[PDB]
């Protein structure tokens, strides 16, 4: 009966069987990674069916299957929301995960704990599915914290390295700052709407006040690495390249945008929070593209690209276009994951070398990676009729024709130009020059795992935008009529960014050298934000934690007040009372005094 | 500059010892002495045990236990357009107001 | 790393360290090989124009302005070899390094696998046991009174002797154990 | 990884290969035991450049305290072998 | 001439920019030599204890014991009530309490007055 | 209730007549059986209580505490088996006798229906703990520690006794049922203010309240492992249970008498948490984390709302289990290294991987990762506090972040990085230690499946 619900639950359920088998004999053999990869491919194929059902009709469902508990008038149950967002995001995430697992089967071949690594990836995928399909705020919080814990465990994969542990703790810290706002929103909704269920929250909030929406915006900024809480995402490149391609590129970091999308009925009734979201996204995308423009580590360039794309998603949310933001999430998944896989292929082929100064002519040396990265860069810059076109071009048009900040619009356009610029930088410094790697050439692409994993996402990043856009129902009023110059603005700024970046990169061949300018130093050191904010606050916290809380108060003054004063007074009184010479002279004189006092005082 | 003779000699002795130690880290052809003791096909069994059995269990659980309670599985109402007909009742939704069509 | 450090760096060592640092940072600025070759030859020419100078005072006045000029133009993101202390794979394999003494705690069913390895290990243990008693006295008599002046160690001087304090240097885990 | 297990012969061959491309030293005169200052008449800056060329060739950095006292090709080969744990 | 680097507490001075390393005197060389001598003595002691086949225990470090003892148990016997300590203790231990009391008391008085006047709109506020 | 009390008493002759080599086996087996028997108290009603007799009664607030108390004894025996190997038979039997007497006193204290009876057993719990700390403690500070643990407690509880007898001369009864059914408001008066303080301070000092907490780090770092387990898991919750019971006669004074303590808690939880960031002792860090969690419980009890009480009960149970597990892990390191300093033994994940997994799970539970019951209690308390005043979230939020930090700090310093080179005596983990950690951690994750069991009488 209605196979929709059975199929949707079966996908998530069969995602969990290898976790159960992780204690069986298969986990101790070398067939476990293929086991997990096959399970994920089967789950993707199964999840393709409810998407077809929704595409045909528009099937939507709520499944509240297990009743957890009841606090008087509040009923908490295990509920799944199988709506457009869930049934569209699950296939994309499963497809990307299947590609990444096939890639990791080649990339992490010499890692002793590859079974554990695969197991960790599956655990993250399960937690992310829990996050995406949740219907109440408690289940969503479960997924929210699960993905963060998996991120901590996978960033610090090489636990003997101090930097990996530092980066993992940094990610935990920033996401805890966001968790503060998540908890604020949960408390507000419980106190005012008497529910964590989404349906009652939508019913009872026709004009949502500022506090819950500001809490949700704080949580989204924390988990999607917006400008205030941004540096942890570039720091998270300490993990293995498959981790960077799966979690911190396309699937886990879009969780804040997803949270803002889930609560869009309440967001459109508030104009202040919309403006705050717009400004935050605009400043994030500009700042991160500006930082990316001068980076030399290729993974850092791609991570800053991801951060700028997330800022663009938040801009789209701010102009009241949530479905456009969801579409952009879906397209970015494909092409950003494939870009990270190409970067990891280069890194592995060059003996774990990540600096673009030390990779030269790779256009001919490794052609498949070259074509894949070229197609991915064209999709990222919004080349027409490619996957990124159908989201980025529409987003730019919507921001152009809207009642919004002029500054935010200008920053979005400049960020688009900078996106073209850093794509040019990657291509120019990784593929076009003469070789600059060590003489022992170990370049090799000929592994079927790598080729097939890259090729599936190549086909995706070519055709998925067209297919998905033509197969979904209209969810907004189109921008049919536009000035001709306004219609071409995205293409114009992309071409200008391409041309300026190419012209500036071609001058690196000239035989002249000069010291850098202040603007370059600002862009290279990430606006000095990681320096100051990772040295001034932390120090001033830790110092206080030792000087005042621990030493001055706990070890000195709290000790001085109650126990030490009591000891001192009792010891002094004991010395006063017991220090008597034993002469009956003074004793009997005192007896006379007390006799007189009792005679003349108590009567 | 360069090594002092004592430093040179200590380095040669230490590196000879280290090379011997590293050579002693190799395994003989019989070294992993394993003790034995016991007590489309693969795709078919995988599809049977990892897809069919879970879907059977989940469909049974949903069809006979979850839906036994009200409001557990709540469906979005299907969309109705003019000119459609309903299976349950059989009436025909009237068409629209014949808007003036041009371009 | 392997060599014992001295009490101070001489003027020549400081100059050579500046030369290496400046060339590396110039390479980081000049990505292409021909540009780097040209500017490195220019830097070599600039460096040895005062090579023949005799007095210490101005030679120390130089290499101070040189440090200031280097720190002004030091390329805030220089290239680091991946295994170097700032590289992207500095302590990557530190978690796969296990000490040798852990093998002493293996179960006999585990040591039953690899019998040849553990026989060789026992040989190494007995060699260490004798050599230590010799080494302690060798170090005791070879040391100046008042304690060591530099943390440099002597070689073996007899026939059957081994270099003092050799065990934990010879039995290093590996560069890439797993 | 897929890195071939380099050997002592490979290290020596590559060191000599890099040294023969240094036009300051005559390819006929140099050998494995040929000293830098006395046998070939080189300077300290030349030694620093030779160490840098070795580092670029083998993909890893030699610390300055160790690099400053590597005065023959043979000791360069020995240092690289000890660092990279080469058996034969 | 080039723009000068200004050191700070959290960004210290480079060693290559120290004038103290360019002011070399025989006394400085003697100090460096004896510092290296004491470091060498400590290293020799540690390495003799570390390479010993007979030893099968954690090596005791007097410096670590001194650090932990100074951080924990040597604090109070060296405490002296001074104007600085008294003022800092009063501030850091009393000021936050009264600050938070004022904030929370003002908030609850405002809420109580709003409730008494009836203008708060607590509709659907069932769980507390 | 005697079906649990009598076997616990029979543990003593069974211990003393046991063979010299069979004391641990018999004690563990029969303690586990008593725990299984006590599991039947969990069947509670939505109505009044399980009033067995005139002397003892059980509630859904008392039942989880009783189950935790009976479950902790076998774990304490397992933890004590190791370091008591070289001890004479008579002294081992005396140690087991002290543990049994503590369990008996706790059992009776939770189920007592009379305030005076409750006071007597609540004080009787002191003598076994003091003997355990000052006799089988390791360092020389234990004596001082014991003194603190005693006098603080007594300094709070002597006024309470006075108040109690005063109440019985005014109402005529100290039975809790009659006290609840015949409750009368407390007028704002100086005499009533001092009666409130006398009824509250004894339970505040044992939570412990911030500023009255100086005894706890001393006692917990100086006690043997079983003493630390029982002190952190059960003895702290006596103050929470007492305040939950006694606040029924203190209204409406609590509406404004709670302000000084609430502040002392809300700021205090920050300070202690920050103290955990700079700590060189593992046990000291775990004790300060206990102080922070108990400050949250104090806030919950002072707020006096249904969600507050549910969260306080859940958090008490969760913290008991988590802190006991953390102390056991720290002790399993100490018995190998004999130092109790965090930065001495490092990189232990490489040498002991399964123990590293236990460390990770314990740190995650202390970090309040959903859906653990730690987070359930924390979130219910936070929601109640938000209803009390929307500004509280700030402090609460800060605490959350800080907690995670220090928790992961403790996990990173000891388990990650490079191993210490000269420490070569780290042996493989024994089956006893692994079983101890498993028996700590499985009940928590099982309890997350049926949270109603630990949500108290207001569920
Ligand atoms: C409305 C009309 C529409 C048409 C508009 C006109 C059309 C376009 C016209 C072109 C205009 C400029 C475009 C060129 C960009 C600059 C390129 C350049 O010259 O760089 C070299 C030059 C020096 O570099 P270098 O030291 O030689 O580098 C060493 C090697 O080259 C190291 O090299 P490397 O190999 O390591 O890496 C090279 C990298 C390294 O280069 C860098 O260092 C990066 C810095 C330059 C790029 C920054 C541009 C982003 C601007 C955002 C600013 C937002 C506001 C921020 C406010 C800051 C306040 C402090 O450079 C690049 O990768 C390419 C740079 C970007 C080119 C591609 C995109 C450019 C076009 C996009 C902008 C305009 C079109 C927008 C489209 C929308 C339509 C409007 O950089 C500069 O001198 C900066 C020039 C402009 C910066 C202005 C900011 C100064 C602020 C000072 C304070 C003022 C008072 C404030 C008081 C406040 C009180 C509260
Ligand atoms: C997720 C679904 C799972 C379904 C399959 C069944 C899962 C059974 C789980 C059993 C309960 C946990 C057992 C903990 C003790 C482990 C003993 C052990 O040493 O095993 C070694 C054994 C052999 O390995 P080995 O070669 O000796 O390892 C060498 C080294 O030690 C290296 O060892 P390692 O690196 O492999 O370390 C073990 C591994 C795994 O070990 C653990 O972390 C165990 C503890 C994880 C949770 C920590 C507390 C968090 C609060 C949980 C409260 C809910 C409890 C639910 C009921 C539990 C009933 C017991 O570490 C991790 O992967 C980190 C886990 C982080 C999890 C973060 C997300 C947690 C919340 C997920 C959502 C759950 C509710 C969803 C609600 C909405 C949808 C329905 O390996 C395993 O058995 C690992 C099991 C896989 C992890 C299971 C994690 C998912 C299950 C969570 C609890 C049950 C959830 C049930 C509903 C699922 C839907
Ligand atoms: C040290 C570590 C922490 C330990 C625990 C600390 C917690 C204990 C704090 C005690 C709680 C407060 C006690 C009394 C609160 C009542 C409110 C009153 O004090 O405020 C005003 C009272 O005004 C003044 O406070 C009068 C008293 C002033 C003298 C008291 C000493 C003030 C500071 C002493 C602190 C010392 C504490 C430690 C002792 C060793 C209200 O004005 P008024 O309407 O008229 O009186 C209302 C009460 N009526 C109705 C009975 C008449
Ligand atoms: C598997 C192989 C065995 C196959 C045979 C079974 C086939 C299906 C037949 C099952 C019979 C139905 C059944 O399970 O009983 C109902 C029973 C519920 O009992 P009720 O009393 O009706 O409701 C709870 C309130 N008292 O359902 C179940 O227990 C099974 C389904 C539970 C859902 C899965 C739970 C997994 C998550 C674990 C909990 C995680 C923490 C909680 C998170 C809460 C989030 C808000
Ligand atoms: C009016 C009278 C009020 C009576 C209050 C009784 C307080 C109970 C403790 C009294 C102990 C006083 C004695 C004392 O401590 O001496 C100082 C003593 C010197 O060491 P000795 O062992 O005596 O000698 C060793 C060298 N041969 O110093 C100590 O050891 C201090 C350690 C014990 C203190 C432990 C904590 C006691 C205070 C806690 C707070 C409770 C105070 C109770 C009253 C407060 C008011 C409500
Ligand atoms: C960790 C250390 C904590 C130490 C304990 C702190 C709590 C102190 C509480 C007060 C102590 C005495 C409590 C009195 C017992 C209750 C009985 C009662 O309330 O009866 C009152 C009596 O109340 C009193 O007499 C109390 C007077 C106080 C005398 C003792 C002073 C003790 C110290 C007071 C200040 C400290 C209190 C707070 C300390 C905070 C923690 C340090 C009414 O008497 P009636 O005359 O019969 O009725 C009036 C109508 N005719
Ligand atoms: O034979 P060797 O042992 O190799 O001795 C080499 C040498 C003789 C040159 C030297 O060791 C020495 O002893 N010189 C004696 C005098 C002397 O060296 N005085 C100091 C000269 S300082 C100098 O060379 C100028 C530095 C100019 C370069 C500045 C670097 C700025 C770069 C900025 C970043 C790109």
């Amino acid at each position: 009966m209605n196979p929709f619900a059975s199929l949707t639950l079966t996908t998530l359920t069969i995602l969990t069987i290898p976790i159960m088998m992780s204690n069986s004999n298969i986990y101790k053999t070398n067939l476990y990674p293929n086991y997990v990869k096959t399970t994920v491919s089967y789950a993707f194929t199964l999840s393709l069916v409810p998407l077809l059902m929704f595409m045909h009709t528009g099937q939507e469902m709520i499944i509240s299957n297990w009743h957890w508990m009841t606090l008087q008038t509040v009923e908490l149950s295990l509920s799944f929301k199988m709506d457009y967002f869930s049934v569209m995001f699950i296939p994309v995430a499963l497809f990307v995960t299947w590609s990444i697992m096939e890639f990791s089967m080649w990339y992490m071949h010499s890692d002793p704990f590859i079974n554990r690594f695969f197991k960790y990836l599956l655990l993250f995928l399960i937690t992310m599915m829990i996050l995406v399909t949740a219907n109440n705020l408690f289940q969503l919080f479960i997924g929210w914290e699960g993905v963060g814990i998996m991120s901590f465990l996978l960033i610090g994969w090489w636990h003997g390295r101090t930097d990996a542990n530092t980066a993992a703790l940094q990610a935990i810290l920033y996401n805890r700052i966001g968790d503060i706002g998540f908890v604020l929103s949960m408390a507000w909704f419980l106190t005012h709407s008497n529910a964590w269920d989404l349906q009652q929250i939508f019913m009872l909030n026709n004009e949502c006040p500022n506090m819950p929406l500001i809490g949700l915006l704080l949580a989204a900024a924390g988990k999607s690495a917006q400008f205030g809480l941004h540096p942890w995402l570039p720091s998270a490149m300490e993990g293995p390249t498959p981790v960077s391609a799966l979690l911190h590129s396309s699937t886990m970091v879009v969780a804040g945008v997803f949270l803002l999308i889930r609560f869009y009925p309440l967001m459109e009734t508030n104009k202040l929070v919309q403006t705050m979201t717009l400004c935050l996204g605009a400043i994030t995308t500009l700042f991160t593209a500006l930082c990316a423009i001068t980076q030399n580590d290729i993974k850092k360039i791609v991570a800053f690209s991801t951060s700028s794309q997330l800022g663009l998603m938040m801009v789209t949310i701010g102009i009241n276009q949530p479905h456009l933001a969801f579409l952009h999430i879906c397209m970015h998944a494909f092409f950003k994951a494939m870009l990270f896989m190409c970067s990891g292929s280069i890194i592995h082929s060059l003996n774990d070398e990540q600096d673009i100064r030390k990779m030269g002519g790779l256009y001919k040396a490794m052609p498949f990676t070259t074509t894949a990265l070229i197609i991915g860069s064209l999709a990222l810059t919004g080349m027409p009729y490619l996957t990124g076109f159908y989201s980025k071009d529409l987003i730019i048009e919507a921001v152009n024709m809207s009642y919004t900040n002029a500054w935010a619009l200008l920053m979005t356009l400049i960020a688009t130009s900078l996106t073209a610029a850093y794509s040019t930088r990657i291509i120019f410094f990784a593929f076009l020059g003469k070789p600059r790697f060590p003489p022992l050439v170990l370049i090799n692409e000929n592994n079927p795992l790598l080729i097939n994993s890259i090729k599936r996402l190549l086909i995706g990043s070519i055709f998925a935008g067209f297919i998905i856009s033509n197969n979904i129902p209209p969810m907004t009023v189109p921008n049919t009529t536009m000035p001709l110059y306004m219609k071409m603005t995205a293409l114009i700024v992309t071409i200008m960014g391409f041309m300026l970046a190419l012209e500036l990169n071609n001058t690196t061949y000239y035989l002249k050298f000069k010291y850098p300018s202040q603007t370059y130093k600002f862009s290279n050191m990430l606006g000095y934000y990681p320096s100051i904010m990772h040295r001034l606050p932390t120090y001033h916290n830790l110092s206080m934690s030792q000087k005042s809380a621990s030493s001055l108060l706990d070890l000195i003054w709290l000790e001085t007040i109650l126990p030490k004063t009591t000891s001192f007074i009792q010891m002094k009184m004991s010395i006063m009372v017991s220090n008597q010479k034993g002469l009956i002279k003074l004793y009997f004189l005192s007896f006379l005094i007390t006799i007189m006092i009792s005679m003349t005082l108590f009567n | 500059s360069g090594y002092t003779p004592d430093e040179k000699l200590r380095l040669q002795q230490l590196r000879e010892l280290r090379r011997r130690w590293l050579k002693d880290q190799e395994l003989s052809p019989r070294e992993p002495v394993l003790p034995p003791r016991r007590v489309t096909y693969r795709h078919s069994i995988f599809a049977v045990t990892h897809v069919l059995i879970p879907v059977w269990i989940i469909h049974y659980y949903l069809k006979y236990h979850v839906t036994a309670k009200p409001y557990t599985v709540v469906e979005r109402k299907p969309r109705i357009f003019p000119g459609d007909t309903i299976l349950e009742t059989g009436e025909v939704i009237p068409l629209m107001k014949e808007f003036p069509d041009q371009h | 790393a392997f060599s014992a450090p001295a009490a101070y760096l001489t003027h020549q060592q400081k100059v050579l360290r500046l030369y290496k640092r400046a060339l590396r940072h110039l390479e980081s600025w000049c990505v292409h090989r021909d540009k780097y070759r040209y500017f490195a030859c220019l830097m070599r020419a600039r460096f040895d124009e005062h090579k023949n100078e005799k007095d210490m005072v101005k030679a120390t006045q130089l290499l101070r302005q040189a440090e200031e000029e280097f720190w002004y133009g030091q390329h805030p993101q220089p290239y680091i070899f991946p295994e170097s202390p700032g590289g992207t794979s500095y302590e990557r394999y530190e978690c796969y390094k296990v000490p040798e003494w852990c093998l002493d705690d293996w179960h006999p069913s585990e040591k039953a696998m690899y019998p040849d390895y553990f026989a060789k290990r026992e040989q190494w243990k007995r060699l260490r046991r004798e050599s230590w008693e010799r080494e302690v006295k060798q170090l005791q008599e070879e040391t100046p009174p008042g304690g060591p002046r530099t943390e440099a160690l002597p070689p073996a001087r007899k026939e059957g002797d081994l270099p003092p304090l050799w065990w934990h240097i010879v039995t290093r885990p590996r560069e890439r154990p797993m | 990884s897929d890195a071939p297990p380099l050997t002592l012969e490979a290290i020596k061959d590559r060191v000599l290969y890099v040294l023969k491309l240094y036009d300051k030293i005559d390819p006929e005169k140099l050998s494995v035991n040929s000293h830098f200052m006395k046998d070939l008449g080189l300077d300290s800056l030349d030694q620093v450049e030779i160490i840098m060329a070795m580092e670029d060739e083998f993909g890893f950095e030699i610390p300055d305290i160790d690099a400053e006292k590597l005065m023959c090709p043979q000791e360069i080969v020995d240092y690289i072998a000890d660092k990279k744990d080469v058996y034969e | 001439s080039f723009p000068k680097y200004k050191p700070s507490r959290l960004a210290t001075l480079p060693a290559t920019l120290d004038p103290a390393e360019y002011d070399i005197s025989p006394e400085t060389r003697k100090a460096q030599a004896e510092r290296l001598a004491i470091r060498s003595r400590l290293k020799r002691e540690y390495l003799l204890q570390y390479n010993d086949p007979n030893r099968l225990g954690v090596i005791e470090d007097p410096a670590l014991i001194r650090w932990t003892y100074a951080r924990s148990a040597n604090i109070y016997p060296n405490f002296r009530p001074t104007p600085k300590t008294s003022l800092l203790g009063a501030l850091f231990g009393i000021g936050p309490l009264f600050f938070w009391y004022y904030v929370f008391k003002t908030d609850r008085d405002k809420k109580e007055k709003l409730i008494q006047e009836g203008k708060l709109d607590q509709t659907f506020n069932i769980s507390y | 209730m005697l079906k649990i009390i009598i076997p616990t008493t029979m543990l003593l002759p069974m211990t003393w007549m046991s063979k010299h080599n069979m004391i641990w086996i018999n004690a563990t087996v029969h303690s586990l059986l008593i725990s299984l028997i006590s599991l039947s108290l969990l069947n509670q009603l939505g109505e009044n209580s399980l009033n067995f007799s005139l002397t003892f009664f059980s509630d859904s607030l008392s039942a989880p505490l009783l189950v935790l108390t009976t479950w902790l004894l076998p774990l304490m025996l397992m933890a004590s088996q190791s370091h008591l190997s070289k001890e004479t038979t008579t002294r081992k039997k005396l140690y087991i006798t002290m543990l049994i007497l503590l369990q008996l006193f706790l059992i009776m204290t939770f189920t007592a229906t009379e305030l005076i009876l409750f006071y007597i057993l609540f004080e009787a719990t002191l003598v076994p703990t003091l003997i355990i700390i000052t006799r089988w403690g390791n360092q020389t500070e234990r004596l001082n520690a014991g003194l603190y643990f005693l006098f603080y407690t007594l300094a709070g509880s002597l006024p309470l006794l006075v108040a109690l007898v005063y109440i019985q001369n005014t109402t005529g009864s100290l039975n809790f049922l009659i006290i609840h059914y015949w409750s009368h408001p407390l007028s704002n008066s100086w005499s009533n203010i001092f009666m409130w303080l006398a009824c509250i301070m004894a339970f505040m000092v044992k939570m412990p309240l911030y500023g009255l907490h100086l005894w706890l780090p001393k006692a917990h770092v100086e006690a043997p492992i079983a003493g630390s387990m029982v002190l952190a898991a059960v003895l702290l919750k006596l103050g929470g249970y007492g305040m939950m019971r006694i606040t029924t006669i203190l209204n409406p004074l609590t509406n404004y008498m709670a302000y000084p303590f609430l502040m002392l808690s809300m700021w205090g939880m920050i300070m202690t948490s920050s103290i955990c960031l700079r700590q060189t002792d593992l046990k000291s860090l775990i004790a300060y984390s206990s102080v922070s969690h108990m400050a949250l419980v104090i806030v919950a009890i002072m707020i006096q709302t249904p969600w507050s009480f549910m969260g306080a009960t859940a958090l008490m149970i969760a913290h008991g289990l988590t802190s006991s597990m953390l102390f056991c892990l720290a002790n399993t390191n100490y018995e190998r290294v004999h130092s109790r300093t965090m930065i001495l033994a490092r990189g232990l994940q490489t040498l002991l991987p399964l123990m590293a997994t236990w460390w990770l799970v314990a740190s995650l539970t202390n970090l309040a990762l959903p859906p653990s019951i730690n987070l359930i209690g924390e979130l219910f308390i936070i929601t109640a506090s938000f209803s009390w005043s929307n500004i509280t979230i700030i402090l609460m939020g800060m605490n959350m972040m800080i907690t995670a930090l220090y928790s992961l700090y403790m996990l990173i310093t000891t388990q990650r990085g490079k191993y210490t080179h000269h420490i070569n005596n780290i042996k493989p983990s024994f089956t006893r230690e692994n079983a101890l950690m498993a028996l700590h951690i499985l009940p928590l994750l099982l309890l997350t499946l049926n949270p109603k069991m630990i949500l108290g009488p207001l569920y």
